[PDB]
Parts: C-alpha cells; sequence; structure tokens
RNA sequence: UUAAUAGGGACGGUCGGGGGCAUCAGUAUUCAAUUGUCAGAGGUGAAAUUCUUGGAUUUAUUGAAGACUAACUACUGCGAAAGCAUUUGCCAAGGACGUUUUCAUUAAUCAAGAACGAAAGUUAGGGGAUCGAAGAUGAUCAGAUACCGUCGUAGUCUUAACCAUAAACUAUGCCGACUAGGGAUCGGGUGGUGUUUUUUUAAUGACCCACUCGGCACCUUACGAGAAAUCAAAGUCUUUGGGUUCUGGGGAGUAUGGUCGCAAGGCUGAAACUUAAAGGAAU
C-alpha cells in the first residue's frame, strides 16, 4: 500500500531502476549506466529499503535518502540482560510505556526513531544521537523506572538545543 | 521545559529541514496582550 | 478418582441393561464352557479369556450366556489361581521395576513408583487377607 | 491490567484473524460452486 | 466420597427450586429417599416424581412447582422419644404448625403429626418447610 | 443380590521438551599447528594497567577441551512437585481414550515415619572451556552514559554421601454432589464430507465440519457471595448439619511548671599569665 510513495524518489531523484520480485519476495534494485549519475545512489536506495523492511515509517525512511550521515543501530535485549518469560515481556512494555509514550519521550529528546520489534530494537538517527537513545533504552531494560528516565531525557534534550 | 511524550508529527528530514532554516510565538503572545489592553483601555 | 495420580478419567465398559443372552447368539452353553477350559489350560488369564470369547465367539458376557462367571466355571472344573489376578500382575510390575532399579540406581522416579506400587500391593494384600482369599501368613516378598 | 491487558489484546486479535479467514474459506467455496455451476500428447500426459 | 444419598438428593432439590428448574434429577435412588418423597407429595410440597431403574441403584426425575421453601436432612440420625418431638419441631421449623419434621419409627417413615397420632417414635431423618 | 458417572486390575492403538543408560549432530568460546599482511589491538562517558615488529588484532585450512541445545518456542506439551527442548537405540514407568474383558467395596480424611526436593553451601576423588563471590591490580577526571577495566580463588560440570531452604503463589486444606453461557487449543474416540494423497510389496496420513470424554487456559456474565477489590468458587434460597485434619481467640494529631536525656552563648591560640607566631572575621 505504501509502494506508490516508495518508487518515485528512487526512480526520479536517484535515477535508479526499481522492481520487486514476486517470486522471491524481494525488492529489486539496479544502477542504470546511461542515466544514473551518483555512485552512492545505489547503496543509498538499498539502505532506505532496509529501513522500511526493519519496520520504520516510510517518511522516516526517506531521511536515509535525503541525508548522508544516518545509520541504523540494532541490538537485542538478550545482549543487555538475561531476561525470560514475563520478565522479558515487562521489559518490552517498560521501553514502550503506556500508549507507547516512553518510546516517544526518548524519540523526541534524542532526535531519532525507534522500532520495537518484539525483543529486537532498531534505532535510526545520527551516530551520536543513536548512542544517546541507546543509553536510555538499555537503562529501561535493566529495570529503570520510566518516569525516572523521563527526567534524564529532559536533561539531555536541554543540552541538545543549547548545542 | 517539557518534552513531548507523544509521536512527533514531523519526520527526521522535516526537523533536520527545520534546523537548516527571542521567539516568534513569544512576540505573538505580546501582540494579543497589547491588543487586549488597548481594548480594555 | 485415581489414587496415587491426579487423573479423573472415566473411560470404562458399559454393561447393557438386558441381562439375558442376545437373541442372535445361538451357541450351546456347554460348548462355551469347554472353550473356557482350553484357553485356561493353555495358560490365558480370565481377563484375557473373556476378551477372546467376546472378540471371536460372540460371548458378550460369560455370566449372561452361561449363567455363571468365568472363574467359578474355572474353579468348578479344577482351575484356580495362586493369587488374585489383580494382585498377581501388581507383583511383576514391582519385580520389573526392581530389576530395573538394580541396573539403574539413578532412577529416582522409578524408586518412587516402587513406593507407590508396593503400597498398592500392601493395601490389596491386606484386603484379601481379611476375606481369607489369601493365607494370613502371606507377605509381599 | 498491565500484562493481563496485553495478553487480552492479543487473544482478541487472534480471534479476529480466525474470523477473517473462515469467512474467506466460505468465499472460495462460493466461488467454486459458481465455476462448477457454469495436442493428443498433451491429453496423453494430462494425468501427470 | 458419598455419605448420605438422601443428603445429596435434598441438596439437589433445594438447588433446583433455587434456580427455577421445573424438573430435577437425583442419583442414586433409595427406599429412604423414595419414602421421603412420598411424604413430601402427600403434604403436597412436590408434584409428580418418577423412578428410573437401571439394574443399579437407580435415579429419579422430580417435577417441581416451586413451593418448597426448604428441605434438609439432620445428620447423624439422632434417636428421638415421643416427648422430644416438640422440641425438634421448635428448632427446625419456622413456626410450630409451619412445615413438617420427618421421623422413622417402628411403623416406617412418617411426619411427626402422624407419629403422634400413632403414638410411635424413633430416630430423626430431617425437616421440610 | 448389583456391577456405583466408587475404586482396583487387565487388554488395543496412540500420546508426551516424563526418567535413566549409551549413542549422533550443532555452531559458538578458549587454546594449539600452519597460512598472508603489517602497527597498532583491547576497553570505557572520558582513561590506564594489559597484549603486541619472536608479528598482536584481523584473514584462511585444520585439530583439541569442556559446557550448552538459538531461531522454530506457543497464555502449547509431560511430570506429584522441584523441573523437563539435537538424532538414534536399549531399559522400565505413565495420564487420557476405546472395551458387551476381570475383582466386588477393596474407599475419603489423617500421627509418627519415609522418598525427592530450584539455586546456594559442606566432605573426598575427577574435570576445569566459559562465567565468576573472594583477593590482587589500572583509573580515580566528568553525574543520563557514576562504577568500569585486567588477572582471577572457591564455585559454575560430574562421581559417592551431607545440607532441605525459595515471591518452592490461586500470596487461598482435602474428598463428594449441585448451581451460567461462548469458541479457541492439546490427546483419544465416533460420523459425515471433498481437497491433498495414491497404483497387489507391506504399512498407514494431512485438512474441513459436527459429536463425545479428559487437559492447560481463555471471553461475557453471576436471580449467589463479599464493604470492596473480586470469586464457577472465596456460591448452596433470612440464622447456619454431605464426610474429615490442622490452626487463632483504633488511626491521625495537638499541649506539657513531671521523669529522664540532648542542648545556648561570648574570635582560636590564651591560662594561675590581658602573653608570641600563625589562623578566623573585616577588608
Amino acid at each position: 500500500n505504501s509502494w506508490t510513495k516508495i518508487y518515485p524518489p528512487l526512480v526520479e531523484h536517484l535515477k535508479l531502476q526499481v522492481r520487486m520480485n514476486l517470486k522471491t519476495k524481494s525488492v529489486e534494485l539496479r544502477t542504470n549506466p546511461k542515466f544514473t549519475t551518483d555512485p552512492g545512489a545505489l547503496q543509498k536506495g538499498a539502505d532506505f529499503i532496509k529501513a522500511f523492511t526493519l519496520g520504520f515509517d516510510l517518511d522516516d525512511s526517506i531521511a536515509l535518502l535525503r541525508l548522508d550521515d544516518l545509520y541504523i543501530e540494532t541490538f537485542e535485549v538478550k545482549d543487555v540482560k538475561t531476561l525470560t518469560g514475563d520478565h522479558l515481556s515487562r521489559a518490552i512494555g517498560r521501553i514502550a510505556g503506556k500508549d507507547g509514550k516512553t518510546k516517544f519521550a526518548i524519540e523526541n529528546a534524542t532526535r531519532t526513531r525507534i522500532v520495537l520489534a518484539d525483543s529486537k530494537i532498531h534505532i535510526l538517527g545520527g551516530f551520536t544521537h543513536i548512542r544517546m537513545a541507546r543509553e536510555s533504552v538499555v537503562s529501561l531494560i535493566l529495570g529503570s523506572p520510566p518516569g525516572k528516565v523521563y527526567g534524564n531525557l529532559r536533561t539531555v534534550a536541554s543540552r541538545l538545543k543549547e548545542r | 521545559f517539557e518534552l513531548s511524550d507523544v509521536k512527533s508529527s514531523k519526520s527526521l528530514a522535516e526537523i533536520y529541514e527545520d534546523d537548516y532554516t527571542l521567539s516568534e510565538e513569544l512576540q505573538k503572545a505580546h501582540s494579543e496582550i497589547s491588543e487586549l489592553y488597548a481594548n480594555l483601555v | 478418582g485415581r489414587m496415587h495420580s491426579a487423573g479423573k478419567g472415566i473411560s470404562s465398559s458399559a454393561i447393557p441393561y438386558s441381562r439375558n443372552a442376545p437373541a442372535w447368539f445361538k451357541l450351546s452353553s456347554e460348548s462355551v464352557i469347554e472353550q473356557i477350559v482350553k484357553y485356561a489350560r493353555k495358560g490365558l488369564t480370565p481377563s484375557q479369556i473373556g476378551v477372546l470369547l467376546r472378540d471371536a465367539h460372540g460371548v458378550t458376557q460369560a455370566r449372561v450366556i452361561t449363567g455363571n462367571k468365568i472363574m467359578r466355571i474355572l474353579k468348578s472344573n479344577g482351575l484356580a489361581p495362586e493369587i488374585p489376578e489383580d494382585l498377581y500382575y501388581l507383583i511383576k510390575k514391582a519385580v520389573s521395576v526392581r530389576k530395573h532399579l538394580e541396573r539403574n540406581r539413578k532412577d529416582k522416579d522409578a524408586k518412587f513408583r516402587l513406593i507407590l506400587i508396593e503400597s498398592r500391593i500392601h493395601r490389596l494384600a491386606r484386603y484379601y487377607r481379611t476375606v481369607a482369599v489369601l493365607p494370613p501368613n502371606w507377605k509381599y516378598e | 491490567s498491565g500484562l493481563r491487558s496485553f495478553l487480552r489484546k492479543k487473544t482478541q486479535n487472534v480471534i479476529d484473524e480466525r474470523k477473517l479467514r473462515v469467512q474467506k474459506q466460505l468465499d472460495k467455496e462460493k466461488n467454486i460452486r459458481k465455476r462448477n455451476h457454469q495436442d493428443v500428447i498433451e491429453e496423453a500426459l494430462s494425468r501427470f | 466420597t458419598r455419605s448420605s444419598v438422601l443428603a445429596d438428593a435434598l441438596n439437589a432439590i433445594n438447588n433446583a427450586e433455587k434456580t427455577g428448574k421445573r424438573q430435577v434429577l437425583i442419583r442414586p435412588s433409595s427406599k429412604v429417599i423414595i419414602k421421603f418423597l412420598q411424604v413430601m407429595q402427600k403434604h403436597g410440597y412436590i408434584g409428580e416424581f418418577e423412578y428410573i431403574d437401571d439394574h443399579r441403584s437407580g435415579k429419579i426425575v422430580v417435577q417441581l412447582n416451586g413451593r418448597l421453601n426448604k428441605c434438609g436432612v439432620i445428620s447423624p440420625r439422632f434417636n428421638v422419644k415421643i416427648g422430644d418431638i416438640e422440641k425438634w419441631t421448635a428448632n427446625l421449623l419456622p413456626a410450630r404448625q409451619f412445615g413438617y419434621v420427618i421421623l422413622t419409627t417402628s411403623a416406617g417413615i412418617m411426619d411427626h403429626e402422624e407419629a403422634r397420632r400413632k403414638h410411635v417414635s424413633g430416630k430423626i431423618l430431617g425437616f421440610v418447610y
């Protein structure tokens, strides 16, 4: 349903040859020698599709194409702490918070996007910014109460604006 | 300061766009307050 | 209703209401009795005997067809068991697990089922001693 | 509430996918009835 | 485990008249039960009731009209002399002439009025009111 | 005399991440051999101990050791509980289902006693890859990243005995009956049905619908109960009897000619001494 807004930027601005393979269920991308001009366009398109594949919103994914210094940071809760059963589920809930609020508080403060795909976390933004987000989420996994993290999020945000 | 706890309407390109391009809202608030006083005066 | 287990399963035989022989059954009672003799002489137990007759000879129940239960038919003509059939099979299951426990001494669970089964033997052995079916001096192993 | 609501939200979801899917199994069976209602070698190999 | 088939029967009757079923099923059946039911029917508390036999203890299906306020079994079945009966009618019934108290005597199971009339006594089974 | 919608035993095909003994696989970690190259590698918020031109790290071909079974993994399964996830075989055990096979009351509750009993811990052997109480050592700058880094003892594994404790939870004695609906799932069985299947080797499946038991549970409600949270039991028509074991008989403040304690001050030095240096305050 979103594809009507996916291929135009790839084909027009990046001058790339687009397709998706119904047989292999893959998005198919190529560089056109006679039209493509930017050598880095092809990897840029591939990175953008991955962001949508990981679960990020399309408009957020466009940022990968618009800007050149955006990276996606990925890790697992198991990497942080050994949580299983209800403890694991509660940790996921703590990250999201009521109505997904806590995720948005990190999101707005640290100036990134976070996709909470079950126990898999993906963070999109600038290299410093994603690290700033990554510190908040790891704290929540370990047992930090959210409203306490909300306080620290205000502090870092105050520093972001003044810089 | 209060940090928004809901999803941001603006996309990262948009806020990045905003950064590329003391407070106008603060001067707006002065304008009505002056307007209210002029009417009240 | 299981003791030594939490199961409440109710699967079981449902005796028909009518206590007369089936109309389609057209075999002499004496011929049935002789067949009972042959299987027991061969070494089959009364429970097994009833299965074969019901399966292959149309004998719904020994009692309904002949008017007498199988064992009394066996006891009438000189065939009787050493120990009651339920008690009998209980012992080998105790023997087999004990033989097992000899080779496998780490089988803590088998040690338990040995406790459960012997207690079942003790209760059942006590009952038959009361009824005098089993001699008073009898003890389990 | 809390964890219990999250488990509750998911079960009603699973019930929803089941409803959509049973309705569709009816839909083909409604499609099949309409269809039923309305080279030599290729014949030689038709069984395969 | 089962201790009083009669107790189970009366409990089932009470629950059925509780929730408004017009008919109620009882199992196992017994002579004490069935005679208690005949007494109830003679006092009229219960309508038609109907004995299943299955070559085993048996069952009963009982027609309810909703006029059973309460039926209970007093356990264990205390011995009761002729003089004591009034005391029992005082304890178990809402008022003196209100309801009945069921006694097994040498002449069988009957209500306390009939036992008084026949000058018989025995041990107690329960109450109905 | 029945063969209890009491119970026992049996037999038929199943079913289980139930148990033990062997057996097979699997990457991953560490270590070792060889192999190509060259300046860093590691680590944290910022760093330093540490390794490294005898070649570190990384690349690739292998081998050895000890643990452990990812993803599949589920409000799903088994076990009384604690707990139990690779293949194959042996060993015995078992729930449920089917049965027109068998005992005939053999049953419920309950002392002492007994079996086991997560993790940790003790004694004596083996093993010791990883992680790791303790101990040693680098750094001790900066508060979201504020306790990290390296070495690492006991332990983490196993054999034979001790220790018997967990939020070992329904934060909730047991046995029996009855008192609402609904559709999802697991195992068994019954009927129907047309798709996947398939053919005289044999052997037997999968899906759909309905029915029936037994299991983990779940949604909506209690003509009942509770003050309520809530409860298909924590329910049994006003106040009470189905059977049975164990246990039990104010909150929040104020005031104080009392009791008991704690406590004020005047620069320090500095007092029997109007006494130095050096500090404190002020500037």
